[PDB]
């Protein structure tokens, strides 16, 4: 019926606190926000 | 950065929020020492060889 709900933080996965990463990451866009928003979109769906 | 209130607008982009939950951020926490740990070396190198 349902699955093990969970959640990445896909900027602590990559860079794991580091001020140099991160601040690349930035000039990639919203992919980091693309995937925080569809994991939490199929989170919501197993307790549906 | 004032509430935790306007962090949701911030990250709905709207000044009017819906009943329900929402996510903002993540619960970092900084660290507030830092350990250094080296052997009992007391030699000093040979470069001058």
């Amino acid at each position: 019926v349902s699955m093990t709900k969970t959640s990445v933080d896909c900027t602590m996965y990559i860079c794991g606190d580091s001020t140099e990463c991160s601040n690349l990451l930035l000039q990639y866009g919203s992919f980091c926000t693309q995937l925080n928003r569809a994991l939490t979109g199929i989170a919501v769906e197993q307790d549906k | 950065a004032l509430d935790p209130l306007s962090e949701t607008k911030c990250t709905l982009k709207s000044f009017t929020v819906e009943k329900g939950i929402y996510q903002t951020s993540n619960f970092r926490v900084q660290p507030t020492e830092s350990i250094v740990r080296f052997p009992n070396i007391t030699n000093l190198c040979p470069f001058g060889e």
